[PDB]
């Protein structure tokens, strides 16, 4: 099942349009695909 | 007709250049040209900058209860999906027995809380932190710092000029004529870090930002560190620089919003975005909208706000302001305490020697000179100027026009 | 008389603008206008700044006697109205037995002392402090620092240019071409702080000031800290900027006093005031007047001097100088000792490892580039310039004046 | 003939000034005059500077073998003329047994080595050092640092733009839009200092230099320290300034060499000199020439290179470049770890608490604003300008020349 | 009894014209009334 | 016997034209006489 924007992607499965990105000060999460 | 030809040669040459140059200088005004006028002026009075400083620890553990540890607990990484302490849990000898008496969820009865009041109560307290404060040799006190919420927590802005108070001025350069503060960063009330999250941090100390009062802090982005166990002199040079609206320049002079600021536009751009994408506003953000929750934070607010400022640059275009003040700074540190005054201050504030070296810092902000400098964009060619070069001779040419038709 | 009218129309128009503009440009010279000419020049030679550095501890306890502890003792807060040690007395294991053998007033016989010689003998000694000194790769030594008294104590000024010695120059930017010193701050000879007073301090380290030789230090006000247990690079950019006397500018170009300085005027303003209000001069002040005493200090000198610089700004108006040099600086620190060289230097200077981390600092001052910049106020419109615009055409107009009277 | 005289008076006066001024303005162009045009421009895009950082320890003891300790050993002052450990030898409890098992020359069989590969293998490893790296919120990694050899050792340059990779840009001021790195300086792999030599050092930490990619580092000379156990924000202001070739200016615009740099010319000047005087080139120097040896180093390379840069200034004249970028910086530190996150990071990287405070540093470089400033030398009077003042009236005068001959 | 300028005002009673002011680095003392 | 340029002058005897100079980060060595 896809993972929505804003949700923690740890151990990953993002919903359509998003890439799972590791943030500087905290755990990775799914967010909008970027140029 | 040699001389007869010359007579008309230079006569027809006159009107050649005349209109030639004339339209040239007319064209140069169409480019709406400017010039940057740099000036160093030494006054006897400087208006002292607003000074905001946040502690790096968002809340005191001394001040957190069973209640807040429920909702908030998992946001500070002190808790599991299961409301429990991870195998990654690393914490002090005494904290165990004191953490769990507050951590017992057997027969648990919850009660409401909001992160605005949470920050308010659990956030660090300037009454506590501030051991001494002097501006220009007149003893100040906690009364003089308005509270501003930032992404750090409860924060404090000196020389606010806000709530319609006055803005302080300085009569002289050097130390005695600036602000000198002495803090206990209060490490003992620092929360434990059992893992990485936006509300938890590896560094101990404060962050400062020096702004015009007209400009709100973004201490997250624009601030500069100060460590404990150091006196730190920060010696400033006021540089004030100006821009023009188009056609000349790109700036926007807007009080439409009080006064326009990059940090200013930069902030509501997070406000609009956080609200919209999270259906909530974050505590240090303005507006009438709802506050977020620990669940809201973790799952929307926090991450969304991170993507905003770091990743996606197509959203916020914040136009270049015309009137802008900047303070150039020079920092230096010295050990405090001296090994000689250690025991004096271990007495005076009633902590251990070893404590003093960790928790005590002294911040000195001042101006090196009373001089301050300016960089101004001025209009190079103005309507008056074109009428000053072409116009006068264009009226003169239009004069010899009639005498000719005869 | 249409064309007949035009003939006089533009003819009377000519002299309209002519005198119009002419008096305008004449008026513009009456405003005594100026322009600030900014220039970046890269030479092959920079004259190296004078560098003053004070230790923060005013005197060594190793070097104080029963004698000085009588008079001075209560000024350093080491004593009571009763010549005794307060309940606020906080001091080292060994200091007791060594403090009181020097503190015994039973069968006490006093002898005279003056704070000038006190500072001289008890003040820190650059022979001791300076473990190594290099300018531009040529080993220097204590011979090269003239002694200047400041409110800190015995202090030392490198690259003095004083006592008619030469001023050093630098052929290249970067580290090897600057000054690099290595100090033992000597904490062990630091006096105890049993309470707060002007001659006692919480911080351990030095204070530096980088000035033109032409300018005396006020290290109290204009100085920048350096902490022990750090190498500190300070990398400078020479910015030299100029002003005009009136009508144009506000500056005062005065060698009447050698050369005029803010710190310069700023100092004798404390001299005159301290003398006058205290009927004494303070040791680091110039003049022929008497030195203060511990009693004089506490009860007049010290407090009066504090009110002067911090509080009352109506007394000293110190006019803006025309010729002024300023050095812009960038600082950074690194740990010293490395944990690897600890024992090397615990050997080499014969102290403990733990000692080295507290007492040893290494200061590197240099230029980043050989370029240095200037900001000059130049006269915009000069008598020659007015004669250059109006004058030439005013002589021409006065020429057609005679041919007319005919 | 009063009026008759005036008629020729001002008539002969006209051509007086005409040629007078005309040749004046003609003379002013012969001085090849210029003007420095200062401009502050705020873009939406800044090209991010290259960032080089060296560790202060040249090689890991963990990574040195019996082999290298033979040749190199006496250069690091770990050895005698006799291949033995001096009475000046000061070293750790455990290092003895581990130093000598590697120090046994009984039945010794040597094998070849070169300092280029030595630095390569024994030099510190960015795979190890770098605990985390982020540019503008996108996680980076060791892949992104090209290796540059400097007099320090193996070194690493971020945002290289080299090997034909792209140069990174920044969309916004502040922290999140810069580079943030976190290092373990690895003191445990630091070599012992038993005495002073060019390859051994008292300080622990890194050295950074921020350059245009077009400019190679001289981190020895132009670099700025960063200490362990501190977060250090370094906040930059891009200042880009320009010069003219003669006659106007002194600069040299030369791609003849890619692009001309002071550090650039400054380096091969050490190359040519080191080669020539030592009949060898030093590892971090360019060219096709041979590498030095430990014997070569000690007896020629090292000392010769020291005399070059510190002492003898008549050798290298390195001309002033026209196009030059400089980054102005503001630094600040805060303690890391907070006493709260200590145990978190003692876990996470598997070292002791006490270790973390010594070996861990976090470097944050950013721009405070998107604005950046420029200082340009522009030509004041150009051929077009002279033809614009004198030329037009010189053609007009040459016109009334013919009508006269009649 | 009034306390003269320049004298320590601790635990206070200044002479006419003065206000008792706490100095940064040391004990409070009576000094000239200030705007 | 004279000591050549580039050679360690410790406990000293330079070859003609050189002066023995103590370097910042390391032992003294003979090098070219300087103005
Ligand atoms: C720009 O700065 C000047 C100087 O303070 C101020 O008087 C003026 O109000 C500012 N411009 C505008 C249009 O706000
Ligand atoms: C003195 O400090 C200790 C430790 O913080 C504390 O227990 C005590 O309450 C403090 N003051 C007193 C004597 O009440
Ligand atoms: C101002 O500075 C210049 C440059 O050093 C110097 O030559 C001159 O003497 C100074 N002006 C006066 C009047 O002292
Ligand atoms: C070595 O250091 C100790 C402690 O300062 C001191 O007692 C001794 O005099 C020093 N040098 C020697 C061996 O005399
Ligand atoms: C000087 O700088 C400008 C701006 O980047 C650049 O376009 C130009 O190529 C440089 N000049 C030369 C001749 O290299
Ligand atoms: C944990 O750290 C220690 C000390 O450096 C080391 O012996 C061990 O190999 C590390 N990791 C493990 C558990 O292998």
């Amino acid at each position: 099942d896809c993972i929505p924007k804003w949700k923690g992607c740890v151990n990953r499965d993002c919903c359509e349009g998003l890439e799972c990105w590791k943030r500087r000060r905290s755990f990775e999460v799914c967010v909008p695909k970027t140029p | 007709s040699l001389k007869r030809v010359v007579w008309a040669l230079c006569f027809m040459g006159s009107l050649a250049l005349l209109a030639l140059v004339c339209t040239n200088r007319i064209q140069y005004y169409f480019l709406y040209p400017h010039v940057t006028k740099l000036d160093e002026v030494a006054a006897t009075r400087l208006t002292f900058p607003a000074v905001t400083f946040c502690n790096l620890n968002e809340f005191r553990f001394s001040r957190v209860t069973k209640n807040d540890l429920y909702h908030a607990g998992e946001l500070l990484a002190l808790l599991n999906n299961r409301y429990e302490i991870p195998d990654t849990q690393t914490a002090d000898e005494k904290q165990l027995e004191i953490l769990q008496d507050k951590a017992n969820f057997r027969n648990f009865k919850p009660k409401p809380f909001n992160m605005l009041e949470f920050y308010d109560r659990a956030g660090h307290d300037i009454r506590e932190m501030l051991l001494s404060c002097f501006f220009r040799g007149e003893q100040c006190s906690p009364e003089d710092f308005k509270v501003v919420f930032t992404r750090y927590g409860k924060c404090y802005t000196f020389n606010a000029g806000q709530d319609g108070k006055p803005r302080l001025i300085t009569m002289k350069g050097g130390t005695g004529n600036g602000l000198e503060i002495m803090l206990d960063i209060q490490q003992d009330e620092y929360l434990p870090v059992w893992g990485e999250t936006d509300e938890t941090s590896f560094e101990a100390g404060i962050k400062v930002q020096i702004h015009s009062q007209d400009e709100p802090p973004l201490i997250d982005q624009l601030g500069f560190g100060v460590a404990p166990g150091f006196q730190t002199f920060v010696s400033c040079q006021e540089q004030r620089l100006i821009y023009l609206p188009p056609p000349w320049g790109d700036c926007k002079a807007t009080t439409g919003d009080d006064t326009y600021s990059i940090t200013a536009c930069r902030i509501d751009c997070e406000t609009r975005y956080l609200v919209e994408n999270c259906n909530c506003r974050m505590v240090h953000m303005p507006g009438d909208a709802p506050y977020c929750t620990p669940e809201q934070y973790k799952e929307c607010a926090d991450p969304a706000l991170d993507f905003l400022v770091e990743k996606d640059n197509e959203y916020c275009v914040c136009e270049m302001p015309c009137n802008v003040t900047r303070y150039g700074k020079e920092l230096s540190m010295v050990k405090i305490p001296s090994k000689a005054s250690a025991k004096y201050l271990a007495k005076k504030y009633n902590k251990s020697e070893q404590y003093i070296g960790e928790n005590i810092l002294v911040l000195d902000i001042f101006f090196e000179a009373l001089n301050y400098e300016t960089i101004e964009q001025k209009k190079a060619y103005e309507v008056a100027g074109l009428l000053g070069d072409i116009g006068g001779q264009m009226g003169l040419f239009i004069g010899a026009s009639i005498l000719t038709v005869l």
